[PDB]
DNA sequence: ACACACTCTCCAATTCTCTAA
């Protein structure tokens, strides 16, 4: 048979990621505020993996103000301006001192699944509107607050699927999703063929929680002689079922571009 | 083939999951192995087999579907409760197949009356309301309450895809 | 048959819309000058080169086109027997 | 020059210096647990007696 | 049939329960492990699996079997940890002899799994159809052995060897000795195993880490710091430095070659010197990412994208062409660009290594593998005192071996020798350029004549029958031989080996070298050109130069040099400075100035030096710019003399005899 | 029946190899 490896395979690689998933590394290990009575090193954020640990938690809080001050503000500037790029490296960052300081939080007895973390950041510099979103900043990373208007219930998004074929024995795993729902291209065997007839492993995928919430302008704020806007926004994981109708609410993350599926 | 397992063999799940580990043929006649000794055997502090009165009662009443109670099940072999929290689909396979067996051991001949029985079980000890529901529940047993709102009429459906149907709504 | 393919060849470069054109006009053509920088006159020359290189066959990449002029100019000998001929023009 | 004999590693090589309430009781419970069977026919034979 | 493979499978699996099992009297929440019987038969039995059956039938059916009912991670591990904690508390305090049977029997199960693999045209459909999947197994393998208890398992392995150390060689029958050559197989697998390689049917045109792994389980850093915990760095230092006196050489050293070539293989040697810090450099680099982004807005109109109008661009002979476009209208530059680029055809293209796993002969080196400050410095200490302790002894041995033994040489050796000798010698000559406190005597065994001698007759043999991954490596290996020693002659016997390495046969064969390396991949003429640098650098400090020179001039060298150098985009700025070192000699020293008056340099230069490419600020523009200044003056020279060379230019020479010789000239 | 998406097939364009002047 006419077996061939992939000799060209080889990938090309960014180096600015690396790069910032090393230095965010270093900022993890050694942020090294004094304590609030004392001129003692305290080290808060590997306090806080400990205390994650303690507690079985997912999801680590950072100050700006932190980060802002350092390294000259240049890995904030980074963070700050192209989020969407970087995120999966700061993850990649996060996961190597949790290994480090605290093995047990990787996993979530048969085998146990790896545990999702999630980043989060406050105490942003300042607060826009909704009347402010614009698309040159598509991608950045911002803060927004507005009145809570409508609320959708919990649904499981597919994050990571798996599939089976049906006219052999084959699987396929590790299928990344993105906008819409995504199936393989080949059968993995090369005794096979058929393109058709896949079917999703529940078990072996992995979903998340998804929330769609509605949000409109202050009152207090509506410029003269014009009336409010309204926005989408997406909650996800340990947030959702946080917000409630009528509320006013303050959130942050990043602006996304939606297609049309 | 051959062989069976012990009940302190099934303590360590082998397998890189519940439902690959259930459904091997060996761990799966060890648990129907188990599931008729639990069904035969239970009793009242009174002796008294609750069971075998039951099964009385199915035959009398022409009835299809034999009821089981959760904290029975978790008195003892409460592995198998573990696994029935864990994997339903599969374990209430294999308990209709040994309730079958429990049935025909009093009414010999009660498949020309009905082919096949349910077990319902009753008295699951957690509760949710419709909020608490997440990803992680998927696939597992949940004891939900509410108000009806609104009900369809009754329908046939094809059961097996000769043909077999059943009601549904 | 399906219609055949149409290529490069030397009749085309030895017919008078060919190099014979290139000969009679690159000396009016193409100036470099001490006055301007090394990428300046190194941009103009290719200018001339370049719109030849279109207005006589119009298929293909400019490095496309060099790469192909290469095999004919190696393996043809009239094209061969006429440059030749034009160093021995020079011999002359 | 180093040398790193052999005698002093064998020397030194010794001498250095909520179902989660559920799942706990299930799991302990199992590892602490025809005459049997009589109740059962008992239940089915009294069928014929009475 | 199915059955009968079911029927062996669930043969293994109740081999894998009689095996025994933990004690649930124990009250001890867990306890460890508890032991069987029949326990011999079945590890026996299990080794007569591997080796009666499925070795003579070719299956690895087997392996499948035991990976389904996971013997290794849950059953031999914790025997042999067993055993070694044990033992160990024994010897803290400071029948049995069964206890040490399954110990062993235990380890060379576990060396037989992590054996790796090997795929060929000769291999069975069996085999090829397992292969993907192995891979993964063997990958939670590697994780697993390095994972446990901090990788105590592998205190075991090097404690049965210290029982075989124990007593003098002279008393020390071959079944001991099999033990001292297998605990260092044992290291080769566990380094060697790494993430695969995608392979497929090549029937139609058109990662494998599987869920429980991930790259940090599997990069080398976590072998280093696995490897310091549990005390493996000292017995390979200890057992290489004494390798000379009385440890029969035969049984050791090519696995201790194969340990030194299996983790220096993905390092490069800048990575280890230095020559807030992260921060800085990462700014910097975002400094260069702004200067892209400025590249990118300059080809970037104002308004919109359907705003934009239509131009027409009218030729001499009055005819006219159409683009499209707002920036067109300005720009003639990008106009000419764009008319082109709408074309469709592209000539398709023609492409020389298999059978080895990744390293510097077939995979791109600007990339590095990354280390912890402690991994790092500890790294540096093993290989530093391995070099001052072990590295002359264990050459002298090799080298002396393979004299002896070359006709029955594989392809591996081969490839191992080379590009262990280079790696060294190279790390060496570095250390000595930072600091004085390292010297070069220590890789002074490598000038000695018999060495010499091998690395010559590998690259010749290599070259002869065509074998093009040996002669890439043997190549290498030559490279740092010429390298040491143009160092030493900037301090005897290093004349006479410089005349016998420069006999006239040996010059024939290194200038026929650059010549082929047109059709092969870039890293062959990355190799080509270096050699060459320091080829013609030595015999100019000999000072029969004049002969050797002419012998390098000529077109298809040039032709090497120009493929080579338009793919500048992905080369480092050294390179560049080598190549037009040998412009400059070529043109101005040599005065063959006829060579390089061939069209597609005239374009490379175009793009090299335009705002496209070279960055405005790179010390190669410098040499680029003050090349291209001479290069136009003399050929306006040339063209204003004879006019005939306008038709010249796009053309190669002209070798006819009465003509060629006022057209070279 | 009228634009599309996708599959199948044959034929000649191209490069590689061997031989002799
Ligand atoms: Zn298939």
């Amino acid at each position: 048979f006419k077996s061939r490896a992939l000799n060209h395979v080889k990938k090309v690689d960014d180096v600015t990621g690396e790069k910032v998933r090393e230095a965010f590394e270093q900022f993890l290990e050694d942020f090294s505020v004094q304590s609030t009575d004392t001129g003692e090193v305290e080290k808060v954020y590997r306090a806080q993996i400990e205390f994650m640990k303690i507690y079985d938690l997912n999801t680590i809080y950072i100050d700006y103000q932190h980060l802002s001050m350092r390294e000259n503000g240049a890995l904030a500037m980074a963070i700050s301006e192209q989020y969407y790029r970087f995120l999966p490296f700061l993850q990649k960052g996060l996961r190597r001192v949790v290994r480090k300081y605290a093995p047990e939080l990787l996993n979530t007895s048969p085998e146990q699944t790896e545990r999702v973390f999630q980043i989060s950041f406050f105490n942003l510099p300042t607060v826009h509107r909704i009347r402010d979103i614009r698309s040159e900043k598509i991608g950045s990373l911002l803060s927004i607050s507005g009145t809570v208007t409508r609320t959708s219930e919990v649904r499981p998004e597919l994050y990571k699927a798996s599939f089976t074929c049906d006219m052999c024995r084959a699987i396929v795993d590790n299928v990344e999703q993105s906008f819409k729902y995504t199936e393989p291209t080949f059968c993995p065997n090369p005794s096979c063929e058929n393109r058709a007839f896949w079917t999703l492993n529940v078990t072996r995928s992995r979903f998340l929680d998804w929330q769609k919430v509605r949000i409109q302008e202050n009152a207090n704020e509506i410029p003269t002689g014009s009336m409010p806007r309204t926005l989408d926004v997406i909650l996800r994981g340990d947030s959702v079922e946080r917000a409630k109708p009528g509320d006013r609410c303050k959130f942050t993350g990043v602006e996304i571009v939606v297609p049309d599926v | 083939l051959r062989e069976e397992l012990t009940l302190e063999s099934l303590s360590n799940v082998k397998a890189n999951s519940y439902s690959e580990w259930i459904t091997q043929p060996n761990v799966s006649r060890t648990i129907a192995r188990e599931l008729k000794s639990f069904l035969l055997e239970y009793t009242d502090e009174t002796g008294r087999s609750v069971y075998g009165a039951r099964i009385r009662t199915l035959g009398e009443m022409n009835s299809e579907s034999l009821e089981v109670n959760y904290r029975h099940l978790a008195e003892s072999k409460a592995i198998l409760a573990l696994f029935l929290a864990k994997c339903p689909e599969e374990m209430l396979k294999i308990f209709d197949l040994v309730a079958m067996e429990a049935t025909e051991l009093h009414y010999p001949d009660y498949a020309r009356i009905h082919s096949e029985i349910h077990v319902r079980i009753s008295d699951f000890p957690t509760i949710y309301s419709l909020r608490e529901l997440r990803e992680s529940n998927l696939s597992s047993l949940v004891r939900v309450t509410g108000v009806v709102t609104r009900r369809t009429g009754v329908f046939p459906q094809l059961k097996y895809v000769k043909t077999v149907y059943r009601n549904y709504q | 048959k399906r219609r055949p393919q149409v290529k490069l060849t030397a009749e085309k470069l030895l017919s008078d819309k060919g190099l014979p054109y290139v000969l009679k006009n690159a000396h009016k053509r193409i100036r470099i000058s001490s006055k301007k920088n090394s990428y300046d006159n190194l941009s103009n020359i290719i200018q001339f080169y370049q719109l030849w290189a279109h207005e006589l066959f119009p298929k293909a990449k400019f490095k496309d086109f060099m790469k192909i002029c290469q095999t004919v100019g190696k393996t043809d000998p009239v094209l061969r027997e006429y440059r030749v001929s034009l160093f021995r023009d020079e011999m002359g | 020059k180093k040398f790193f004999s052999k005698e002093s590693f064998l020397a030194d090589f010794d001498d250095s210096s909520d179902h989660n309430v559920l799942l706990n009781t299930l799991r302990k419970a199992s590892r602490k647990q025809n005459p049997k069977s009589s109740a059962f026919f008992e239940s089915m034979v009294e069928d014929i007696i009475e | 049939a199915d059955f009968s493979l079911t029927v062996l499978r669930a043969r293994i699996a109740l081999l894998a329960t009689a095996i025994g099992g933990p004690d649930y009297t124990s009250q001890i929440d867990p306890p460890p492990y508890k032991l069987g019987d029949d326990c011999l038969a079945c590890l026996k039995d299990l080794k007569r699996w591997f080796k009666l059956v499925d070795d003579q039938q070719k299956r690895w059916d087997v392996a499948m079997a035991v990976a389904e009912y996971r013997i290794l991670t849950d059953d031999l591990l914790p025997i042999l940890i067993d055993w070694e904690n044990k033992c160990s508390l024994a010897a803290k305090l400071a029948n049995k002899a069964y206890y040490d049977k399954i110990a062993l029997n235990c380890l060379q199960l576990l060396v037989l799994m992590t054996w790796p693999l090997i795929v060929t045209e000769q291999s069975s459909s069996n085999q090829i159809t397992l292969y993907g999947e192995l891979k993964k197994h063997q990958l939670v393998y590697k994780k697993t052995i390095l994972s446990m208890e901090s990788g105590k398992v592998l205190r075991a392995a090097i404690r049965l060897a210290l029982d075989v150390i124990k007593i003098d060689r002279l008393s020390r029958t071959p079944r001991d000795n099999m033990v001292l050559k297998l605990v260092l197989n044992f290291f080769r697998n566990v380094i060697a195993i790494e993430p695969g390689e995608f392979t497929i049917n090549t029937k139609k045109s058109m990662d494998t880490l599987p869920p429980n792994v991930s790259m940090d389980d599997i990069s080398l850093n976590t072998v280093i710091s696995s490897f310091h915990k549990n005390k493996v760095f000292g017995f390979l230092l200890t057992l290489t430095s004494s390798l000379s006196k009385e440890f029969d050489q035969d049984f050791i050293n090519i696995p201790l070659l194969e340990i030194m070539f299996y983790f220096t293989k993905d390092v490069n040697q800048e990575l280890l010197f230095p020559r807030t810090s992260a921060g800085f450099e990462l700014s910097k680099l975002l400094q260069k990412e702004h200067q892209m982004r400025k590249n990118v807005i300059k080809h970037t109109s104002a308004r919109h994208s359907r705003f934009g109008g239509l131009l027409s661009i009218q030729t001499p002979d009055k005819t006219r062409l159409t683009v499209s476009g707002s920036q067109a209208l300005v720009d003639e530059k990008i106009a000419l660009q764009k008319l082109d680029d709408s074309k469709k055809w592209n000539k398709r293209i023609i492409k020389a290594a298999e059978g080895l796993p990744n390293s510097l002969l077939n995979s791109q080196t600007g990339k590095a593998i990354f280390f912890t400050e402690s991994n790092g410095k500890h790294f540096k200490e093993f290989i530093n005192n391995f070099i001052d302790s072990g590295f002359n002894i264990l050459l002298h041995s090799v080298t002396n071996y393979f004299t002896t033994e070359q006709d029955r040489m594989v392809t591996l050796e081969q490839v191992e020798y080379l590009l262990f000798f280079a790696w060294f010698v190279k790390y060496q000559l570095l250390r000595s350029k930072i600091d004085n406190s390292a010297d070069i005597k220590q890789v002074s065994e490598a000038l000695k004549e018999v060495t010499f001698i091998l690395v010559s007759s590998l690259l010749r043999s290599a070259y002869d029958l065509k074998n093009w991954t040996v002669t890439h490596a043997g190549m290498i290996a030559f490279n740092e031989l010429l390298n040491l020693v143009s160092r030493t002659k900037a301090a005897t016997d290093i004349e006479f080996i410089v005349s016998r390495l420069f006999s006239d046969e040996r010059i024939q064969l290194l200038s026929n070298l650059p010549k082929i390396g047109s059709k092969y991949s870039l890293q062959f003429m990355k190799s080509c050109i270096e050699l060459t640098h320091s080829v013609l650098k030595v015999l100019e400090q000999y000072s029969n130069f004049q002969k050797v020179q002419a012998n390098y001039m000529t077109e298809p060298v040039i032709e090497t040099y120009i493929n080579f150098l338009e793919r500048f985009r992905e080369l480092e700025d050294d390179s560049i400075k080598k190549v037009f070192s040998f412009f400059h000699r070529v043109f101005v020293q040599a005065k063959e100035q006829a060579l390089l008056f061939r069209f597609d340099l005239i374009i490379l230069l175009r793009e090299m030096l335009s705002p496209d490419g070279l960055d405005r600020m790179s010390r190669s523009r410098k040499y680029v710019s003050q090349f291209s200044d001479y290069f136009l003056a003399r050929l306006k020279k040339r063209l204003k003399k004879s006019p005939a060379w306008f038709v010249g230019l796009l053309f190669p020479p002209l070798h006819n005899s009465e003509v060629g010789f006022y057209q070279r000239y």
